[PDB]
């Protein structure tokens, strides 16, 4: 979790990385707002009566 | 899916009745991964053996003849082969032909003696500034011209692009010198 | 709109994002559903606008990295995306961070995709479109030959399992 | 020769957005990673399959300006670079063939501008060198003496060759036209092409209709069966739409890997006779197809190639 | 060259005339239907 140079040597399992291209792990975009659009509001409930 | 890989902690800390299902659930977890190892393991071996059936033909056909499969033998005019032992395998040592060096010259399709067409029977006319001669397309060989590296075929009237010149028959320093 | 994330329209939660298209919507009708019948385009409860549900962007992480003998530098590599919310040139496969972009083409040494390769030469990970071959015009003509003269008999070696 | 390069990962297909999910998935150990290597390997292999047919020699060959070789009009066979540099038969070939839902698609390495780019090197040192482009250097001959080569062969007189050029070039030009005609009319001459295509696009569809089974629970969505039952129920419940799915995928990698060597084997079918029949004048009867072969023209294809092969 | 064409349906191998086993069969998805043209298409290359 440092760098890319050494992200490559945990999926290899081993020290010496020869030359190539290397899958390490996958990113993915997390939440961070959140939709709550409802319509408008007329009146008032009764629920006091 | 159990609580442990162990087959005896299972049985020993569970009930019986309940140790069944994670025990159940880590046979079929190995099952699958001897299904994983069964699989891969012949697909590969599929690949080895039409890899097999490959290596079987460059040591029977071009180590033990002269093979005219272009690219089979490796780049270049086959020679011979020889094969060594290898540990899970084979390593071959392709003798090829390859050219080096190369010129450029001016070629005709054929020659003109007395009327009829002279085509050679491997290679084609070549002139160096003066007149044609016979040679091979693989190698550059001056030869003189005559029947027995010509070859009388067709007229000298519907040939394109032909020219004239002058066999050299072998009869012509015996009879006409 | 195009964020990701976590949506509320009329009880169907999720995560997704907000994204416009073509599509019409019913007047009946109030969510749409994909071939997987999830979650694929919500209904604006408040007028008539169409909302798909996108799914967030994710993608395989790879990294272009030389030999250990040879020199330690990395690039990052992602797939299938641009370089708009993920020094850093876009290329035909994905976007990359942390390696420049030549025009000049060269031998394909460390294959990136799609055309495009990568090397390391004299001192920095470098983008370029990999080439095919050396440029060969052949002295095509009615008459031009070109038998060899000298030969070299030249062995070669196959391996084959 | 190649097939699509699909990659589809294991941890982000039955776990996409859940945290519960990815607790019970490491469960199983090494069942994701070897799922995913299995598809990584795979999509190697298709661009090795396009380097082993295509990219036979180390140089790029152009056509020559002089375009009358004979008689015969090879207008058809050269692609055009005015234009994707392709000819008029590889037109008519990639318009007859047929998104984060976890399944990735790679493009390939060799794209297919750079695979008629090869066919085009390819078509050049036929032509105007034969075969000495791939055996040695680019020795140059002119056309009306590289057939001379050919009919000799195969055991026939090159006199009937230099006296018959023209009515030899009408007939080989009005048999290129029966294939444009063919190809334009109807897409059916693309079987050995579109099985690979109904192979590649049936089964990823399929993929994506598995995730919605219940597998024996109650919905196949995680956000319905987590935040609205028990825990301990919704254990349970995760567990057989973890184990459906993985079924799931370990049957599409399985399926997938046995196309993959059945491409394989046809990728050497198609080297062997680009080597043999397209480089080269071979003697092999019913190699180049039924009659004695003389030359070969190959074309650019979609995850594929088509050969002309010229027979007497 | 060929070998036997056998076609194992995947319906009546194990839930062969019983009603309740479709429930517990068909909620799989398509993996039935997957073993039954795996088996067709390996006998239409069987007749090629």
């Amino acid at each position: 979790a440092l760098d890319p140079l050494s992200e490559t040597k945990c999926t290899l399992k081993s020290f010496t990385v020869e030359k190539g291209i290397y899958q390490t792990s996958n990113f993915r975009v997390q939440p961070t707002e959140s939709i709550v659009r409802f319509p408008n509001i007329t009146n008032l409930c009764p629920f006091g009566e | 899916g159990a609580i442990s890989s162990v087959l005896n902690d299972i049985l020993s800390r569970l009930d019986p009745p309940e140790a069944e299902v994670q025990i159940d659930r880590l046979i079929t977890g190995r099952l699958q991964s001897l299904q994983t190892y069964v699989t891969q393991q012949l697909i590969r071996a599929a690949e080895i053996r039409a890899s097999a059936n490959l290596a079987a033909t460059k040591m029977s056909e071009c180590v033990l003849g002269q093979s005219k499969r272009v690219d089979f033998c490796g780049k270049g005019y086959h020679l011979m082969s020889f094969p060594q032992s290898a540990p899970h395998g084979v390593v071959f040592l392709h003798v090829t032909y390859v050219p080096a060096q190369e010129k450029n010259f001016t070629t005709a399709p054929a020659i003109c003696h007395d009327g009829k067409a002279h085509f050679p029977r491997e290679g084609v006319f070549v002139s160096n500034g003066t007149h044609w001669f016979v040679t091979q397309r693989n190698f550059y060989e001056p030869q003189i011209i005559t029947t027995d590296n010509t070859f009388v075929s067709g007229n000298c009237d519907v040939v394109i692009g032909i020219v004239n010149n002058t066999v050299y028959d072998p009869l012509q320093p015996e009879l006409d010198s | 709109k195009n964020k990701c994330v976590n949506f509320n329209f009329n009880g169907l939660t999720g995560t997704g994002v907000l994204t416009e298209s073509n599509k019409k919507f019913l007047p009946f009708q109030q969510f749409g559903r994909d071939i997987a019948d999830t979650t694929d385009a919500v209904r604006d409860p408040q007028t008539l606008e169409i909302l798909d549900i996108t799914p967030c962007s994710f993608g395989g992480v790879s990294v272009i990295t030389p030999g250990t003998n040879t020199s330690n530098q990395v690039a990052v590599l992602y797939q299938d995306v641009n370089c708009t919310e993920v020094n850093v040139f876009q290329t035909r496969a994905g976007c990359l961070i942390g390696a420049e972009h030549v025009n000049n083409s060269y031998e394909c040494d460390i294959p990136i995709g799609a055309g495009i390769c990568a090397s390391y030469q004299t001192q920095s990970i470098i983008a370029y479109t990999m080439s095919l071959g050396a440029e060969n015009s052949v002295a095509y003509s009615n008459n031009s030959i070109a038998i060899p003269t000298n030969f070299t008999i030249s062995v070669t070696t196959e391996i084959l399992p | 020769v190649s097939m699509t390069k699909t990659s589809v990962d294991c941890t982000m297909y039955i776990c996409g957005d859940s945290t519960e999910c990815s607790n019970l998935l490491l469960q199983y150990g090494s069942f994701c990673t070897q799922l995913n290597r299995a598809l990584t390997g795979i999509a190697v292999e298709q661009d090795k399959n396009t380097q082993e047919v295509f990219a036979q020699v180390k140089q790029i060959y152009k056509t020559p300006p002089i375009k009358d070789f004979g008689g015969f009009n090879f207008s058809q066979i050269l692609p055009d670079p005015s234009k994707s540099k392709r000819s008029f038969i590889e037109d008519l070939l990639f318009n007859k063939v047929t998104k984060f839902n976890g399944l990735t698609v790679l493009p390939p390495l060799l794209t297919d501008e750079m695979i008629a780019q090869y066919t085009s090197a390819l078509l050049a040192g036929t032509i105007t060198s034969g075969w000495t482009f791939g055996a040695g250097a680019a020795l140059q001959i002119p056309f009306a003496m590289q057939m001379a080569y050919r009919f000799n062969g195969i055991g026939v007189t090159q006199n009937v060759l230099y006296e018959n050029q023209k009515l030899i070039a009408n007939q080989f030009n009005s048999a290129i036209g029966k294939i444009q005609d063919s190809l334009s009319s109807t897409a059916s001459a693309l079987g050995k092409l579109q099985d690979v295509v109904n192979q590649n696009a049936q089964a990823l569809n399929t993929l994506v209709k598995q995730l919605s089974s219940n597998f024996g629970a109650i919905s196949s969505v995680l956000n319905d069966i987590l935040s609205r039952l028990d825990p301990p129920e919704a254990e349970v419940q995760i567990d057989r739409l973890i184990t459906g799915r993985l079924q799931s995928l370990q049957t599409y990698v399985t399926q997938q890997l046995i196309r993959a060597a059945e491409i394989r084997a046809s990728a050497n079918l198609a080297a062997t006779k680009m080597s043999e029949c397209v480089l080269g004048q071979s003697k092999r009867v019913d190699f180049c197809g039924k009659g004695y072969h003389l030359m070969s023209f190959p074309q650019s294809a979609p995850h594929g190639v088509v050969f002309l092969h010229v027979t007497y």
